[PDB]
């Protein structure tokens, strides 16, 4: 009975991202705090790494029944789907996640926009003296979506959890949608929306009618 | 284990934000009674042409315009051009945004600009509205506001960023109180909101109001904008919750220290709670200004533009706007002079 | 005839900033924050060359000349009652917009923002300030 | 061409501690996303094979199609791997065998 | 005469690694993480250098060079109340710039790129951080 | 005075062997795999000088005590909340990065060669892992 279904969206920025790389593809003046890049387009990206660990950090506040030390003391229920190192039953995962990349780039041409990454200016006030130190951040533009993939395996082990699966998956990206992805988000950055979000069972069979009746309907 | 707050922000007085950048006068053209902002890269589109690409960089270039070659309508003027369509956009000219005339003198040589998106809408970020959330909160919490705040062991005296604790620490569960609170920015509005606010400086000393060469780009009172503030643990929820009630004893604090010194026409009236923002407010509204008051007059005690006594109040020029509200009629302002207290805003905070 | 080849352009920026105004204590005038947004611009110039074609890049190339003649004009530093003008000196010594008028192709164009990534680099080598 | 100056890139991640928030930063060597590698795979058929000639064809193609809705190895739970098979196609290589209809399932199943 | 040679770049780096500076607590003021990009591009351009001829390497060679000095001016450290340049220091110590000046042809480039890879293992040899 | 001859360079490697740090459990903390390349060059410089001269073998001498030095300052392992490095001390008890100085011709590289397959047979004798 093994099938794989993939849950694919539209993140659409809501506010600038700002995930945050290296200078590895910095410009050769910029005194800036960079994001993450694809090496070859030098457009920024959202790593598959950053969803799942936001995600995984978010829903161990939902699914866990104990607070946990480490990944490895996770819930069953999230160990089962995000992987364990530290349990023979869980070590290989049921969720892939894939790096997103930019999908709307002529729009945003088409929107009048001279690159796909702005620099925000910045500052912390002294309370004290008044003195004000300047930062700047680079940042993913608001309008910009991203072609989101997640592949949810089912195997014999997967016999009664499918429909507890899903309901995960979807809290977890309402949690993402309530919370920011990676970045200096307490003031404001990293909001994020999933648009089209639906479920096609791409191998096997299996039917997701009921599954993208939720993932429409309730979102 | 989320609480979601929505912060309705109405303008009450011209509110600045900038991004660093300022538009010099060849870049803007004043006539038919607004302050028209083209495109410069649409604006020398249309210049390469009509065969005035070197004329027009040559214009640029110059770096000592005289008097009246610093001017984009004197370029528009000489080399004969009738088209306005170059993109950008346009501020309605409200007639205080100088107190010289701005088509005679110098007058208006630099405008600070808005910040704007990529898209070129104005909007106003979240770490400004934290910022001054932040302000209200730690003047109105005794066990930031006290003599701990100041970090004297230095040649100068400095605030203490440790006082409310931050970051991560080795072994330690994690105490970030200001992670909790998340304040997001606004959806871009529209550059209808803009005008063209000039800084006036009253002193208690003078009794009177002196112009200064600084312009902004600022949004007109009565603007409503849209804010919304995610609070993780319960302690900030408290602490949002209590936004209003805070913000009245901080305004109460600083009318107590500060705006008591100035004549009461002046000094606006609220509406709603009361909430400082943006540049142009005063050094006290973005201080703790009880522990603030004699390190701050003395960091400027050796500069030309000396700090004297408690400083100057900064009240802006801008149109007298009525509103209806059940009491009746409100005007803005006390004063007949068209002086608006340059930063304030008015809030309110519900829990969506 | 070119004044930017792939032989010279990083020693002919060299000499071009070595030759910029400086103060009476040695600093230089010019400060990476008056000519952040042209290198930005030229780090995007050069991003999009790799991709598309140099017909659809004719605004951008405009657009940059317009940005280097409107800073170059506008930048000013005042110091001991004198004023200089930091980015005019840089791009009248650098050969900015006569360079920008040789450019017609990706390879041109290319060749001109690595232009502009060897005078910063040597701006900053010798005591340049953000 | 397009300018590349190093064939794999460095990416750069972080663990933060469940209770501590503490970051902890780590870095691993990527090979180029949009690189592309010559993909051969030989298939032998003797007297043995004639009669599951089909069946093998069937699962080499649902094996391509698995990897491609899998990760090649790696970090790929968090989004490594992805890869894509282009230009599939079989060609006759040693003896004689109609490879015509392989073909067409080939590029319409991929 | 040639700085770099096939005799002396180990010890040559030998000597410029034990003269960099330190803070009073001993340690170097350099990183790993300051030069990881001139490293990688030192090893690109070595790996390249095999399969291909120095003729259409100068881009490569000028933009190493031009990494160099930027990197020199880019990072600064400032510690105990005073400025440091740890990178600009390692250039000027092991004369980075003037070999770079020699590279002519393949042997000189990889000559360079060996004398860059001894000058790290030395570092890190002498308890240089990352 | 040589420090390696063909009389004691065995037990030389035995004595340094004994002297190698070791664990709490008495597990050696250094590891085959933590100088696989540097064995793995050795074993190539070793074939490589019955046939050729040692005119074209410094190089390889150079790149060897280069990766020496680097292995020396990269592993380090932390156990017991305090840190070590196996391959420097290693190289300090074994007194490698000297021996390697006193290779002028064959028979030293070939002597040098043999002292560290017993170095390496010595390391195995008395339970160093893989």
């Amino acid at each position: 009975t093994f099938a794989k279904i993939k849950f694919s969206a539209q993140i659409r920025l809501e506010t600038g991202l700002h995930i945050g790389g290296s200078d590895a593809f910095a410009a050769i003046g910029a005194i800036d705090s960079p994001v993450i890049k694809d090496p070859i387009t030098n457009l920024p990206i959202i790593p598959g790494s950053s969803l799942k660990g936001k995600m995984r950090t978010l829903l161990a506040k939902v699914y866990n029944e104990k607070v946990a030390e480490k990944p490895s003391d996770d819930s069953d229920i999230l160990s089962r789907l995000f992987g364990n190192s530290k349990d023979k039953r869980f070590k290989m995962g049921r969720l892939i996640f894939r790096d997103a990349f930019l999908s709307n780039a002529d729009e945003l041409d088409s929107l009048g926009v001279r690159s796909y990454t702005e620099v925000k200016f910045e500052n912390t006030i002294d309370r004290i003296t008044a003195e004000a130190n300047p930062r700047q951040i680079e940042r993913a533009i608001r309008n910009s979506t991203f072609d989101f993939e997640l592949i949810y395996e089912i195997t014999d082990e997967n016999e009664n959890q499918v429909e507890e699966d899903f309901k995960v998956i979807r809290d977890g990206l309402k949690l993402l949608e309530l919370d920011y992805l990676g970045g200096s988000g307490s003031r404001g950055y990293g909001k994020v929306a999933f648009e089209n979000l639906k479920a096609t069972t791409v191998f096997g069979n299996y039917d997701v009618k009921t599954l993208n009746e939720l993932l429409t309907a309730e979102v | 284990d989320y609480r979601t707050f929505k912060l309705s922000l109405l303008t009450l007085a011209p509110i600045h934000i900038g991004n660093g950048e300022k538009y010099t006068s060849r870049e803007f053209i004043y006539e038919n009674k607004k302050f028209y902002f083209p495109d410069m890269g649409k604006f020398y589109n249309k210049m390469v042409e009509k065969r005035l690409a070197e004329k027009f960089e040559a214009f640029l270039i110059q770096t000592r315009p005289n008097a009246r070659n610093n001017r984009l309508i004197s370029f528009l003027n000489d080399n004969r051009i009738a088209e306005r369509s170059f993109g950008g956009y346009s501020i309605s000219e409200t007639g205080l945004e100088s107190d010289r005339n701005p088509n005679s003198a110098g007058a208006i040589n630099e405008v600070n600009k808005f910040i704007r998106d990529a898209f070129g809408n104005p909007y106003i970020p979240g770490s400004s509205l934290k910022g001054a959330i932040r302000t209200i909160l730690m003047n109105t919490t005794p066990k930031w506001n006290n003599e701990n705040a100041v970090n004297d062991f230095g040649r100068f005296p400095k605030e203490n960023k440790n006082l409310i604790p931050w970051g991560p620490k080795k072994g330690k569960e994690y105490d970030d109180l200001f992670n909790a609170i998340r304040v997001s920015d606004s959806k871009p509005f529209d550059n209808k909101r803009l005008i063209l606010v000039q800084k006036w400086d009253y002193s208690a000393k003078t009794n009177k109001a002196k112009p200064l060469p600084l312009y902004r780009e600022s949004i007109s009172p009565l603007t409503k904008i849209e804010f919304e503030i995610t609070t993780t643990t319960d302690e900030a929820g408290r602490l949002i919750e209590e936004l209003g009630k805070r913000a009245q004893a901080f305004y109460k604090d600083y009318k107590a220290f500060f705006l008591s010194e100035f004549p009461d026409d002046k000094i606006q009236a609220n509406l709603q709670y009361p909430i400082y923002l943006g540049a142009g407010s005063g050094a006290w509204t973005k201080t703790l200004f009880k522990q603030a008051d004699g390190i701050l007059q003395r960091r400027y005690s050796r500069m030309k533009t000396k700090m004297v006594k408690k400083g100057v109040l900064k009240l802006t020029k801008a149109p007298l706007k009525i509103v209806k509200i059940p009491s009746g009629n409100h005007s803005l302002i006390k004063n007949h002079e068209s002086f608006y207290e340059m930063g304030k805003a008015n809030f309110m905070i519900k829990e969506i | 005839m070119a004044i930017l080849t792939d032989e010279n352009y990083v020693d002919k920026a060299e000499r071009a900033i070595s030759l910029l105004e400086k103060d009476n204590k040695g600093n230089y005038l010019l400060t990476t924050s008056q000519i952040r947004k042209l290198l930005s611009l030229c780090s995007s110039l050069y991003d999009r060359s790799k991709e598309r074609k140099f017909d659809e890049l004719i605004n951008d190339v405009s657009y940059l000349r317009v940005q280097f003649v409107y800073q170059s004009g506008r930048n000013s530093v005042r110091v001991n009652r004198q004023t200089f003008f930091p980015v005019k000196d840089l791009v009248e010594k650098g050969q900015i917009l006569e360079a920008l008028k040789e450019i017609k192709d990706r390879e041109t164009l290319q060749r001109f923002c690595r232009y502009m990534e060897a005078l910063v680099a040597y701006f900053k080598f010798y005591g340049g300030k953000d």
